[PDB]
């Protein structure tokens, strides 16, 4: 019954603002403290502020006092995050929580938000080229924001393929490999192509990876 | 700083089918907070009935917003025993504090 | 704040045992401590309240114990559902605060790396960049360590890692190294290596070419 469900996470750059909303449904609304809980890639949670029902009390965590606000309208069952003069670190998934009481039983499936000063990029995907079994792959470098989904031979190739987590590399950017394993037998009558789709720059890729 | 809630009337006696209304009264500092009713049974185990914010048990919240009514609606007899309240504040520190033990007493018509 | 640990950060467990997690607050927090699981890609979600209420619909294998400094989550007759991070939380004061978290996987048997090691292809040198890239396939334990040597020379802070997810079918992981260095410095050396060590393995592996 109960529903939450954020929007609003986009790219901005650092020192700039945003509001995230998140909209309510199976349980009166009013009725109920709300909460906005953070989780940075690859790390942990961190509660990030509250709210009462009534919307007098507002609570915070240090390291976005002056930073944040948080407010909500009942007229229609939303709940707001006000992001002012953001920073890199707070990059993260932002995830709307209902908060009655002293526990957090629903959340929302989140939010992405990205602050950074690159720019927009779709990736360039370089072959990983196999030289029983063989394994090859695409490198898929220097995109930005997330995400990029990757498949082989438009999914016709499932086992054995690892399409890696993406690093954020020292210059900013993203960066992954998606890689599988095939028959050695098969190397010179099938073919391989890894198509790449990157929304953010509306980037898409269909790269074919060759014996070398 | 806040002391415990009170809970009124000390021995609440109403007749079968009738409404039994207890009163659990306590002073706010803020609106971070959740109210419960509780049922003491004679094995001294607790049970929850209704909570505020939120069946035949309700809690309504008078004007003066420290003031709470706790209704038994059809009161039956095995609704007898021994109630209490709880307040617990969620922020900036959580506490409960529970109100002294009343008693209803449901009498047969 | 108040500081939240957990113990151990990591186990491994076969399906129909019986785990139990560790949380550490440091101070008192009488019985304000929740339980949450989370599974890779998704919200977190309670499973105990109070330190030892469960959750209405959560299975009754989950259970919680303890008051004041020290708490334990304990699963029981560990079902497949249940591989995920656990995350303590006391509710006791703002700011509110997570535990690190608990990751438990899936106990199968030790399976050593099949590793591949992969040149930057000739269409990336064109761009001026070179990633090498180091591929460790289908292992458990989750632990392993790469380590990079060009021409002999031990290599630190050009390479980045990411590492799979747990299999569904096999329980295994996979792991990728990228070295990454200038198309002028890649051409000034001869050797390329990555040297890999796994608890499956009785003794270090490395794999090498030669650029040329």
């Amino acid at each position: 019954e109960v529903q939450l469900l954020e929007s609003g996470g986009v790219l901005v750059q650092p020192g700039g603002s945003l509001r995230l909303s998140c909209a309510a449904s199976g349980f009166t609304f009013s009725n109920f403290g709300m909460t906005w809980v953070r989780q940075a890639p690859g790390k942990g949670l961190e509660w990030v502020s509250g709210i009462s029902g009534g919307g007098r009390d507002t609570y915070f965590a240090d390291s976005v006092k002056g930073r944040f606000t948080i407010s909500r309208d009942n007229s229609k069952n939303t709940l707001y995050l006000q992001m002012n003069s953001l920073k890199g670190e707070d990059t993260a998934v932002y995830y709307c929580v209902k908060w009655g009481n002293i526990y957090f039983d629903y959340w929302g499936q989140g939010t992405l938000v990205t602050v950074s000063s690159a720019s927009t990029k779709g990736p360039s995907v370089f072959p990983l080229a196999p030289s029983g079994t063989a394994a090859l792959g695409c490198l898929v470098k220097d995109y930005f924001p997330e995400p990029v989904t990757v498949s082989w031979n438009s999914g016709a190739l499932t086992s054995g393929v690892h399409t890696f987590p993406a690093v954020l590399q020292s210059s900013g950017l993203y960066s992954l490999s998606s890689v599988v394993t095939v028959p050695s037998s098969s190397l010179g009558t099938q073919t391989y192509i890894c198509n790449v789709n990157h929304k953010p720059s509306n980037t898409k890729v269909d790269k074919k990876v060759e014996p070398k | 700083p806040w002391n415990p809630p009170t809970f009124s009337p000390a021995l609440l006696v109403v007749t079968e089918g009738d409404n039994a209304t207890f009163t659990c009264s306590f002073s706010n500092t803020s609106e971070s907070f959740v109210l419960n009713w509780y049922r003491m049974s004679p094995s001294n185990q607790t049970d929850k009935l209704a909570a505020f914010p939120e069946s035949r048990f309700r809690v309504t919240q008078l004007p003066n917003g420290r003031d709470f009514h706790m209704s038994v609606v059809r009161a039956r007899r095995n609704d007898s025993g021994t109630y209490l309240c709880g307040a617990i504040s969620l922020a900036p520190k959580a506490q409960i504090k529970e109100s002294l033990r009343a008693e209803l007493r449901v009498t047969e018509r | 704040d108040i500081q939240m640990t957990q113990s151990p950060s990591s186990l491994s467990a076969s399906v129909g045992d019986s785990i139990t997690i560790t949380c550490r607050a440091s101070l008192s927090i009488n019985t304000f401590l929740n339980w949450y699981q989370q599974k890779p890609g998704k919200a977190p979600n309670l499973l105990i309240y109070a330190a030892s209420s469960l959750h209405g619909g959560v299975p009754s294998r989950f259970s919680g114990s303890g008051s004041g400094t020290d708490f334990t989550l304990t699963i029981r007759t560990l079902q497949p559902e249940d591989f995920a991070t656990y995350y303590c939380q006391q509710s006791s004061n703002t700011p509110f605060t997570f535990g690190p978290g608990t990751v438990v996987d899936f106990r199968r048997t030790v399976a050593a790396p099949s590793v591949f090691i992969f040149p930057p292809s000739d269409e990336q040198l064109k761009s001026g960049t070179a990633s090498v890239v180091c591929l460790l396939n289908n292992f458990y334990p989750r632990e392993a360590k790469v380590q990079w040597k060009v021409d002999n020379a031990l290599q630190s802070g050009n390479s980045q890692e990411s590492v799979t997810e747990q299999d569904s079918k096999d329980s295994t992981y996979s792991l990728s190294s990228t070295l990454t260095l200038s198309k002028a410095d890649y051409e000034k050396h001869k050797v390329y290596a990555c040297e890999v060590t796994h608890q499956g393995l009785s003794s270090p592996v490395t794999k090498s070419f030669n650029r040329g």
